[PDB]
């Protein structure tokens, strides 16, 4: 009977705590007690986390433009792995709620078995890995790129990668071993080879020798998780030299290899490979 | 049940994150913890201020917000984050042209974006950008200007202009020289560093066998080691031998090499040597 009054005062307080969260009225108002406390805690924790790190964090239309300008979501983990922040835009790509993830362990949303590798990346100083995350739109391959701090990750998640090609990007169709099956005739706008002189050979023949090992690791991740993004690598040209590419690749038991052309030819005098002679 | 002990576990940690409430010997009642949190937060676009968000994008992937006009290319807005990312002063970037700030060869692509394509239409492109008072697309030249590879994502939004993030994707850019051989030991690729390492030009090695450049006392070891790295599958095997430079001097040379196995078909693409001077 006194418990009723005590709980009434507690409820009133929960209402207040909900009002003060940095959320829209319409969202915070519809929260339950447990989640009001969770968001309150991790939000104070977030304040602490941005306090640390250099600099301390801090035309006013800016943040809206930043968030809707990224093709992915932005997030910050603590040393444990709990989300201290995730941008509402996660809903665009994974359909998870920002309100649902905030305060939660990232591993509750990573495909298990990528758990080991993710645990390795946080240390449990740049980071860059591919991981499967829970999507409800039954996983999505998410490219994470960010920084570790020596104790918490700050990073961007981008879904991979409908098919809008533009001018400076050639499509390849490759086997699962990266031999060239088909090539856009457009390749000749950026390279010396035509689709006649490329089909039948393996991309490993065209990767500059210094990038063979990086491309290989990317090929591993491609067979492992189904999508991959290479680093900037060099593709050797028929005379000499190479053109720089970055490539996004997805499996369909065949491989789609979208190469953004990053530069014109470089050092085209000196040949490097056998196929560049005579 | 498991829900109530869970919330008390929330509430106590809330007492820890509330200052006026943690600096107590005895933890107060739930109602007072709530009350204290409510006033604490009362003494203080979601979770993060626009400033905070700007600095987070900066920490996460070296990103800065900029706005350009879709026909002239005039930088109508640039974040101050452009200084840590590009080492451009804000004033040099503001009002300048985007076409003047990108690399001479990347202008055509920058012009095929931003040309006339509705409102809220998206743009995404990679293009190099001048640093001024660090490069990331191949070995840095000598006394030339630095150009970092910048990843632009954005949307179209009139008073017609492009709202974008440029962000750096550093984990992509990459005394000795790499080479490739067939299983018989035949040079089928030589990176250019070989000129500076053993004086020769890549084609002056291509097509010949490595043992031909090998001191006669050492040739039997080198033949043996090659036949060995073939039997070793992936694993690396190193050997030191004497290499006849183009100055006809013998250089002691530690080459570690391994057989490069296609991550799908597992066939041998070639043998990757990393030849070093000791």
């Amino acid at each position: 009977n006194a418990a009723r009054w005590r709980r009434g005062k507690e409820n009133l307080e929960f209402f207040e705590l909900a009002k003060l969260l940095p959320l829209p009225g319409a969202i915070s108002s519809q929260l339950d007690k447990a989640s009001i406390v969770r968001l309150s805690v991790t939000y104070l924790r977030l304040r602490r986390f941005a306090a640390l790190g250099a600099p301390p964090w801090g035309e006013q239309h800016l943040g809206g433009h930043i968030l809707q300008s990224l093709d992915g979501f932005v997030f910050a983990l603590n040393q444990e792995g709990k989300f201290l922040y995730i941008s509402e835009t996660v809903s665009i790509y994974l359909g998870l709620s920002q309100v649902e993830l905030t305060g939660s362990s990232v591993f509750d949303y990573i495909h298990p078995g990528d758990h080991s590798e993710v645990l390795e990346q946080l240390g449990l100083q740049e980071r860059s890995f591919f991981v499967r995350m829970k999507s409800t739109l039954g996983y999505k391959v998410i490219h994470v790129t960010g920084r570790l701090r020596a104790l918490g990750l700050v990073a961007l998640g981008h879904t991979l990668p409908e098919l809008p090609l533009h001018g400076h990007m050639i499509v390849f169709r490759l086997s699962l071993g990266l031999t060239i099956l088909a090539c856009e005739s457009r390749v000749s706008d950026h390279m010396d080879m035509g689709p006649s002189e490329l089909v039948g050979r393996s991309c490993y023949q065209f990767v500059h020798g210094q990038d063979a090992t990086r491309i290989r690791q990317s090929h591993l991740d491609l067979l492992d998780k189904g999508q991959v993004v290479t680093g900037y690598y060099r593709w050797l040209q028929r005379a000499g030299g190479f053109v720089w590419l970055q490539s996004v690749a997805t499996v369909a038991h065949h491989v789609l290899w979208v190469s953004h052309v990053l530069s014109n030819a470089e050092g085209s005098q000196t040949p490097l490979d056998a196929f560049q002679l005579p | 049940r498991r829900r109530r002990n869970k919330m008390t576990a929330y509430i106590t940690e809330l007492s820890d994150m509330v200052p006026t409430c943690s600096a107590l010997a005895r933890k107060p009642d739930k109602l007072t913890i709530l009350r204290m949190a409510v006033s604490h937060m009362k003494s203080l676009p979601s979770f993060l201020t626009d400033q905070e968000l700007k600095h987070l994008i900066l920490e996460a992937a070296d990103g800065f917000l900029f706005i350009v006009s879709c026909e002239t290319g005039r930088v109508v807005y640039v974040s101050d984050s452009v200084t840590p990312v590009l080492n451009q002063p804000q004033s040099e970037w503001f009002g300048s042209t985007l076409y003047d700030q990108v690399h001479p060869d990347d202008v055509d692509k920058l012009r095929e974006q931003l040309s006339t394509m509705c409102m809220g239409s998206r743009r995404s492109f990679i293009c190099r950008m001048r640093c001024g008072t660090r490069n990331g697309l191949g070995s840095v030249k000598e006394g030339e200007p630095h150009f970092v590879v910048v990843h632009c994502t954005g949307y179209i939004k009139a008073w017609f202009c492009l709202v974008a993030i440029g962000r750096l994707q550093v984990t992509s850019s990459p005394t000795e020289f790499i080479s490739r051989h067939n299983i018989e030991g035949i040079f089928t690729f030589v990176d250019h560093r070989c000129v500076a390492t053993v004086g020769y030009q890549p084609q002056e090695l291509l097509g010949k066998n490595i043992v031909e450049f090998c001191h006669p006392e050492d040739q039997q070891l080198l033949r043996d080691s090659f036949q060995q790295v073939v039997k070793l599958k992936g694993q690396v095997l190193s050997v030191m031998f004497r290499f006849r430079s183009k100055t006809r001097e013998w250089l002691w040379m530690r080459t570690s090499s391994f057989t490069f196995q296609n991550p799908y078909s597992d066939e041998i693409e070639y043998i990757i040597c990393t030849n070093t001077n000791v």
